[PDB]
RNA sequence: GUAUGAGUAGCGAAAGAAGGGUGAGAAUCCCUUCCACCGAAUAUCUAAGGUUUCCUGAGGAAGGCUCGUCCGCUCAGGGUUAGUCGGGACCUAAGCCGAGGCCGAUAGGCGUAGGCGAUGGACAACAGGUAGAGAUUCCUGUACCAGUGCUAAUUGUUUAACCGAUGGGGUGACACAGAAGGAUAGGGAAUCGCACGAAUGGAAAUGUGCGUCCAAGCAGUGAGUGUGAGAAGUAGGCAAAUCCGCUUCUUGCGAAGCAUGAGCUGUGAUGGGGAAGCGGAAGUUCCUGAUUUCACGCUGUCAAGAAAAGCCUCUAGGAAGAGUAGUACUGCCCGUACCGCAAACCGACACAGGUAGAUGAGGAGAGAAUCCUAAGGUGAGCGAGAGAACUCUCGUUAAGGAACUCGGCAAAAUGACCCCGUAACUUCGGGAGAAGGGGUGCUCUAUUAGGGUGCAAGCCCGAGAGAGCCGCAGUGAAUAGGCCCAGGCGACUGUUUAGCAAAAACACAGGUCUCUGCAAAACCGUAAGGUGACGUAUAGGGGCUGACGCCUGCCCGGU
């Protein structure tokens, strides 16, 4: 289930500013382990994973008249390859 | 001795204490310890039962043997120590064993002297033994009810007991309260008598000190109203407009008798007090 | 001054929370309750 | 639903001014300068609680007690990174649940083994950088904890290397008060470095301004504080013990040894931080000194001051593999944004209230008091101008001085430090700061006489005296007891009607009466089970009185 482990990459201001650092972030389900994230990116892109960070975000509040809800809640992971290693293109 | 207050203070007028002239250590033995929560009169329930008890200096339990069971093995005696939780202070005894145990401290009880258990024991103060080997007209204290119980009559500071005579299966005994009881002749008990004879001398001085030995204040029944107590209501102070005084539970409170009519005891029973 | 109402998270919990109704059956005759009434929040 | 009161009450403690800018529009938004306020806070952290309020770009219907171009408001996109921080995977307290069990019309109540449960115990990371929003988390340097494989040597094989309990023992492991030390943080002067060197009478230096450093780890040392050792033998520690406990001998001393310990020194550092102009200077010596730490270390007292894990050791046992050195690799889940004395929490409000803990500078000072300031933070979400009555909060008043009034209610008065002096009465402690008098600034003798520190240089503290000088006034401001005589009541400190009564009411230490022989009496409960009490008549329950001194008379017919 590595494909279920990761599901799609993170493009924004900062994700794309840490691309040159060989730091790549993900959106992961939210059950997943740092370990099984390591795993699943290595079993997926053929890359040597160095380390991984995590974080979970809370679903935040909207309305659009009369009804409210909602986002999803999301857990994050940004992962760093080695040195000697191949780069995911994005 | 008692040593009494210079009146330096309002509180300190009457005051007396305890000088400690007895005790020779200060530090109990670790390994005979055990904790003790106070309860505050409070029930399984958590409701107060027994009124005017609570929140005083904390302590924790000195494991003492009533039974005296140790017999023929000599035992040192090598502290007097204070107990917090009796009246009386307690002495810690070193067996030839080397096991140790902390029991009642006597009137005359000596550091470096030894006492024995047993049949072969001799009268001599700090001795347990089974009150058919005892001679009638000496004094004795730390009485069991029952063979092999452990002591549970005359225990507090100052208090003693006689052995009167025997009628075969019991033997007679004064107790402390002047009441005559039979005793079965199996059952211990140590000679001598309780050794902090001065301890009723004590005048207690504040109101603060009653709380330290975790005393709540009591409120007289006039001073209530009469859905709290038989004796409250009235306009100014009154005088007990009842045919008796009552308890806070109604039940007269000054000479009425409220031992079991049909007792099973009836019959050990010689003089009554 | 201080007011009546004072919060606390784990107070809630214990006092008002699922796992309390569920333990009484005075509790469970609560839930039952709220349930036929038809509450979205029951707890 | 809409009037009247009515364009009326109110607009919720406080200092602002001008010049630039933006814009359709400016007292109210942005920038500059000057002025003002807080400063044991109105500053900085951080628990709880809130839950996106945080950042950026747009916006101005409604919300904001006025306005708004602005916003904690609307819209759209973003933002929270951990082997070491706080919690779990570790431990237990109060309390809660509770297999069998005991009790009971039903429902259920209680409770053993067992288990949950922090507000406590144990446990490995520091210093810098980061210009939209995270930092012991990312990055840069340098570490530590636990493990794993791979190499290279060493060593052991069932008289058995080595491991070792789910068991024994030790430690863990604990109150309050007082005083004196050591050290460091902090504060301050010189020295040194850089810059300036001056507007209005004077000054080129006895001039002015700013600055005068750096972890964890590793190696050494160390003010000190506790402190007796060795040898034999074992009615005890549920079995065993070489471990503990106990006993007997030799040995005994402010001399060592052993266990602990704040700090200091070198490395960490060819690094980092840092002024003046990418660059990067100086970083010494002395004084003062803790509310921190050594450390509950010492001494004293009575009211006699958690548990369990962890760690160490001992055998019972398991055992042919084991450690050693070097290398490289492995280390999970949850929280992390922002507010947090407050416009984001509790009070219906952008509300003069309430909200645990850590830090909390200078002068003068005993001080965290008081006044003015530092770092840091603010000018309070309606204004301007007139200067009537009346109301509120303040400041002064001739002569008198309680004549006021139920009543000196309110106000006025005293107040700091030093010296002299001090009554009746008393339970001999007190009364007492009783009462009542006097003094207080500055200059010179004078870097004093004398003290503290130091190897010195030097730095810090510092009276009595004389001589003078000036004001109406010298604790020149702020802050800082009014006192005396006599009587009732209650001995006293304490408690009380949250929101009308603080007391002479309650409590109290002491007194006395009475009940209770232990499955105690008494109390809760149908009971079981409990409190009393892990107590035992010098103890426990109930009634009345209420320190202390002198005392407490007559009546047992009635109840
Ligand atoms: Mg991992
Ligand atoms: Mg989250
Ligand atoms: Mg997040
Ligand atoms: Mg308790
Ligand atoms: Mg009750
Ligand atoms: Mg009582
Ligand atoms: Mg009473
Ligand atoms: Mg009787
Ligand atoms: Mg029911
Ligand atoms: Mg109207
Ligand atoms: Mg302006
Ligand atoms: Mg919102
Ligand atoms: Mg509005
Ligand atoms: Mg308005
Ligand atoms: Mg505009
Ligand atoms: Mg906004
Ligand atoms: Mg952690
Ligand atoms: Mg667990
Ligand atoms: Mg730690
Ligand atoms: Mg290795
Ligand atoms: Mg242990
Ligand atoms: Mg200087
Ligand atoms: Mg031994
Ligand atoms: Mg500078
Ligand atoms: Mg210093
Ligand atoms: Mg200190
Ligand atoms: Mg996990
Ligand atoms: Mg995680
Ligand atoms: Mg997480
Ligand atoms: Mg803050
Ligand atoms: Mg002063
Ligand atoms: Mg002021
Ligand atoms: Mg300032
Ligand atoms: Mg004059
Ligand atoms: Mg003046
Ligand atoms: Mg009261
Ligand atoms: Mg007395
Ligand atoms: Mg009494
Ligand atoms: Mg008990
Ligand atoms: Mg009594
Ligand atoms: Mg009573
Ligand atoms: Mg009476
Ligand atoms: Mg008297």
């Amino acid at each position: 289930d590595a494909r279920d482990i990761i599901k799609r990459p993170v493009v924004t201001e900062e994700s794309t500013s840490i691309l040159d650092d060989k730091k790549y972030t993900f959106e992961v389900d939210t059950r997943a382990t740092k370990t099984q994230v390591k795993y699943a990116i290595e079993e997926i892109f053929d890359v040597k994973v160095a380390k991984v960070n995590v974080m979970n975000y809370k679903g935040k509040l909207k309305r659009m008249g009369r009804y409210a809800g909602y986002t999803n809640k999301r857990r994050k992971a940004i992962v760093t390859v080695t040195a000697d290693s191949k780069e995911i293109q994005f | 001795a008692i040593k009494k207050y210079k009146p330096t203070t309002n509180g300190r007028r009457h005051m007396t204490s305890s000088d400690f002239a007895e005790i020779t250590t200060s530090t109990p033995e670790k390994s005979l310890l055990r904790p003790l929560k106070k309860k505050a009169g409070r029930n399984n329930q958590g409701k107060l039962t027994v009124r005017h008890h609570g929140g005083g200096h904390k302590r924790q339990y000195r494991v003492i043997d009533f039974k005296r069971n140790k017999d023929g093995i000599p035992g040192r005696v090598a502290t007097i120590e204070y107990d917090p939780n009796r009246s009386a202070n307690i002495a810690l005894i070193n067996y030839a064993d080397g096991e140790k145990r902390y029991i009642i401290a006597a009137k005359g009880l000596e550091v470096g002297q030894t006492i024995y258990s047993g049949a072969e024991a001799d009268i001599k103060v700090g001795n347990a033994l089974e009150l058919k080997d005892i001679p009638v007209g000496t004094v004795i204290h730390n009485i069991e009810m029952k063979p092999g119980k452990g002591g549970q009559l005359v225990r507090s500071a100052g208090t003693s007991a006689q052995v009167l005579g025997k009628e075969g299966k019991y033997v007679l005994i004064r107790l402390n309260s002047g009441e005559v009881r039979m005793i079965l002749a199996t059952c211990r008990a140590t000679i001598g008598q309780v050794g902090n004879e001065q301890h009723e001398l004590i005048n207690i001085g504040k109101a603060g000190r009653s709380r330290w030995m975790g005393k709540r204040p009591t409120v007289r029944g006039s001073v209530m109203n009469p859905n709290d107590h038989p004796h409250g209501g009235g306009e100014g102070k009154a005088p007990i407009g009842r045919k008796s005084p009552m308890s806070p539970w109604g039940k007269p409170t000054l000479g009425y008798k409220t031992r079991k009519k049909n007792n099973n005891s009836d019959k050990f029973i010689v003089r009554r007090r | 001054m201080k007011r009546t109402y004072q919060p606390s998270k784990r107070k809630r919990k214990k006092v008002h929370g699922f796992r309390t109704r569920m333990s009484t059956k005075n509790g469970r005759r609560v839930l039952a309750s709220r349930r036929r009434k038809g509450r979205k929040v029951l707890s």
